[PDB]
């Protein structure tokens, strides 16, 4: 048990297409499926659950090979991965739509279960990341101020595993620099929570996974290339922060050639972490969209 | 492009038109709305319908149309009544997009393609 | 001594504003110096120094804090480590005009003496980077085919030490990795010469100094947005390597903002590294151009 | 627009033109080129000087036009000797390259502002 289980919640495994996932559920009523994004686990929710929880089923699982959960055995391709969300989701709204809220590649893991299967989906949360597609390949490499935004994808997807072996031993050293590079809010990422983190993604086997969604990412974009013909057709909210980290006006931007019903939010001040960062409006937003007309 | 308007015509102030927008190919996609264009403003989006069916009006056309999807005829249909001199544009039909940001709106959806329009004049 | 000099040349230091620069020298008749570039030193002109020997005196210097060089005093900034070439330079042919052949980085630190001091050049040959100029904040992060061309960019100008705290133990890892990602031709890169270049920039003081040309670099790109009101006056050359790994037509496009007077090749099947890669047309094409109507 | 063309006018064949392109202000960068459009063809590079005084003609031109750099008036000449119906068209001057790849040519400046120019007719 890598992180604290909030008061009401349980800690559980389900077997999917032979690989262990490890969530965390808690709640009543309709389901709400809440999918995080790299560097963390389904920690970054522990905020927002209870509060949730009071009206809705509330599961938050670990991506495949993250956190307490096993490597994939298909791939790690957008597509692959949805296949064991989209189970693990069903399994506990067998005959009801449920609710999905990702951040981060949480959403590059979920956007084919939602494409292909949107009478599943009744409401659609996604933050701060772009959904793999040719727009990604339009960030700039370096910016007038220093370090881009998403230098990384290159670091993370480049061969001979050249991200394992520099950042292997300086997990800590890596991740907090990641962490506030992508930050405007440092404060609330403590030495316990940078700490906590940096324990779960430093399991060889955790770290190696992290960039295996990257190494995937282009087969994601061919993948999404196919589906993308096919709108969105759920209400789906967008939240990016608007502060130095963050995605601004891209998140809504891209989501106006995908979503027929799409709400977007920026945040002043806030960058990429925004459940830390922002607990408290993205935590209301998140909420109210979810509640709204229910 | 693969929505076409009709219906349009010549009303006097206070009465009705029906204008459809009809599909020419897979009509899978029915999120699609409403657009008049006057001859001196820009273009504007009037009223919207996603596929699962929820609806949106701009201020100046709010309780006077009323914009419909019949699915087995491959059409969106937009009712106008109490029409008045300003409603006088054309009026077209395109993928459109229900946007909330600090308010709700229909837009266009991004690099569509217009096509020839309907014309309809109240005086 | 860190590479094998060839005969007939000689390995010596001259101090210049207080650093002391090491460099290496040879043949008669007018000078022509040598600058190499990241990852590399003097030896990457080793097979072109006999050859220019024949009719020019060659000088190749170490840049400041790399090869056998100090670090420089003043910054790590094209206009700072400029005035220390210059000089070096002058030294050397203090009544008549040089020749000037760059490659990378050392494209970045020899601009602003070209500009600031045409007539002391009679010829410029620039190849395989950008001049530092808003251009370079329109390469992309990431392609379709995997890692891209400068993601490095952002890697080495990170706040915290980031790249030499990660490449550092790793030196030889790494470097074989960036050499091979911006190659065409691999097996010109033997195990030998990636070790000797490895052992050189993994002494802690030139793993730093590598990184500052980097982390100086929007300085002098802010800097050449001034000098660049005055177009190069000297004959020109570029050249690119059109495979994997080259600036392909971009080093030419880039040029046509800069020179009166250029003359721009591409060099097909070879990539970043044109002095080992495409050896004999590389050569072949920078004494042409310094010998042409004299 | 840094650069005014001045004369031109109507020769016959055999007959001779002397065009000026005159600098508005600062006359440090001297590389500047002669430009030609005929009315539906595209528009060429003929010469260009550098501020070092390297020329290029182009090669239906070369032999009878010369191209020189005037410091002290701040302006570049074109002196054109035995004129031809071939050589009708409005004629540009502009901040030029000197280019060369496979060949060389006089190609603008990116992006220049393409001034008045001066007619010659013959």
């Amino acid at each position: 048990e890598e992180f604290p289980v909030p008061n009401g919640f349980e800690s559980a495994y389900r077997e999917v297409d032979g690989v262990k996932l490890h969530y965390v559920k808690g709640g009543q009523g309709p389901l709400v499926m809440l999918v995080h994004g790299f560097g963390q686990t389904w920690y970054e929710w522990h905020q927002l659950m209870p509060e949730l929880a009071k009206r809705f089923t509330v599961i938050a699982p670990d991506l495949p090979g993250l956190g307490q959960s096993e490597p994939p055995k298909t791939g790690y391709s957008g597509e692959q991965v949805a296949v064991y969300l989209h189970k693990l989701a069903r399994q506990f709204s067998p005959d009801r739509p449920f609710d999905l809220v990702a951040h981060d590649i949480g959403i590059w893991n979920t956007y084919p279960m939602v494409v292909k299967n949107q009478a599943d989906i009744a409401r659609l949360v996604y933050m701060e990341a772009p959904i793999p597609d040719a727009r990604i390949y339009r960030f700039p490499a370096f910016t007038a101020q220093g370090e881009s935004l998403v230098w990384h994808f290159s670091f993370f997807a480049a061969d001979d595993r050249l991200a394992e072996t520099l950042i292997a031993g300086k997990e800590r050293f890596f991740l907090e620099h990641f962490i506030k590079s992508h930050a405007s809010n440092t404060e609330v990422f403590s030495e316990r929570l940078l700490d906590l983190y940096a324990r779960s993604y430093a399991k060889p086997h955790s770290l190696n996974a992290s960039f295996e969604y990257y190494r995937a990412l282009n087969e994601s974009v061919r993948q999404n290339a196919e589906l993308a013909k096919t709108r969105l057709q759920m209400p789906t909210m967008t939240l990016a922060g608007g502060g130095h980290g963050g995605m601004g006006t891209f998140q809504l931007e891209q989501m106006k050639a995908y979503a027929e019903d799409v709400e977007g939010h920026v945040l002043p001040g806030c960058g990429h972490w925004l459940p830390e960062e922002c607990a408290a409006p993205m935590n209301r937003l998140v909420i109210d969209f979810l509640s709204r007309g229910r | 492009v693969q929505l076409v308007e009709s219906g349009g015509g010549l009303v006097q102030p206070g009465g009705s038109l029906r204008l459809s927008c009809e599909a020419t190919g897979n009509f899978d996609d029915r999120g699609i709305g409403w657009f008049r264009q006057a001859p001196g403003k820009e273009r504007e989006g009037i009223a919207c319908i996603t596929t699962r069916g929820r609806t949106h009006y701009a201020e100046s056309v709010e309780g006077r149309f009323t914009i419909s999807t019949d699915i087995a005829n491959n059409a969106v249909y937009l009712q106008m009544n109490s029409l008045k001199p300003e409603d006088t544009a054309v009026y077209y039909c395109a993928k459109a997009i229900r946007l909330t940001t600090d308010r709700t709106q229909c837009v266009a959806f991004p690099g569509v393609s217009w096509g020839r329009g309907t014309q309809v004049t109240v005086s």
